[PDB]
């Protein structure tokens, strides 16, 4: 049963890698969404002027 | 507890049965030993007779 | 003889303790992620505010 | 090893839990940046018209 | 359970030790019966002689 | 000594599991306290946001 903790901990490591992988995937998606915000924010300051 | 109590009671009943059986066997040798003394005495008496 | 009864009792307790630990340790993983996830959720409102 | 194995999960549990807050940052950005676009798009659309 | 466990093994020794006496008592009875048969036969043999 | 050695090492497991189960159970509830505490505080940000 004690070894199961290592297996469970090792299995949790796979989810940890997915968390880091999702962060990279989300970072690119968040950066893409941020680009639209920059263009939209610039329009709120450029079109308004 | 029940297994130990039942096993203890079962072993106690078996030991108790041996006590009653031992009394019959212990007393059985007495009658046999007394018969040997009586038979040997009769054999010795009959032999001398 | 006394050690046999004590060792047998500790054996059953150790087996049940390890089994019950998995029932509670498993919930800690979900609570750990939920508790940590809720922490960043409060920061999201602060950053959005 | 058994005690250390169970304790090893606690180390990864805190990391897997703390990592959730890091992943929530990008997750919240998809909801915060997108939410900001709705408020910006509403003003940009009105300014365009 | 300590008293029952100790008594369980204690009663087993009594039932086993007493059981050994049954074999000795039974064997002693058979030996006495064998001598009784020879003594009884000698009595009848000496009587008829 | 051999029997006591096993019981000595096995006794630590029952004591460690009993002592670890108390900490493991409290650790799982710790996330609920932090999550509930952060959730309550986060509710104020939600009402303000």
């Amino acid at each position: 049963k004690g070894a199961l903790a290592l297996e469970e901990k090792r299995r949790l490591e796979a989810r940890i890698a997915q968390l880091e992988e999702e962060l990279e995937e989300e970072q690119g998606n968040t950066e893409l969404i941020n680009d639209r915000l920059k263009k939209a924010n610039l329009q709120i300051d450029q079109i308004n002027t | 507890k029940l297994s130990l109590s039942t096993k203890l009671k079962q072993v106690e009943d078996e030991k108790n049965s041996f006590r009653e059986q031992l009394e019959e066997e212990e007393e059985a040798k007495h009658n046999l030993e007394k018969q040997i003394a009586t038979l040997h005495a009769q054999v010795a008496d009959m032999k001398k007779k | 003889i006394i050690l046999e009864d004590q060792n047998c009792k500790l054996a059953k307790e150790k087996k049940l303790l390890e089994d019950r630990i998995a029932e509670f340790t498993t919930n800690l993983t979900e609570e750990e992620e939920k508790s940590k996830s809720l922490a960043k959720l409060k920061n999201k409102h602060e950053a959005m505010i």
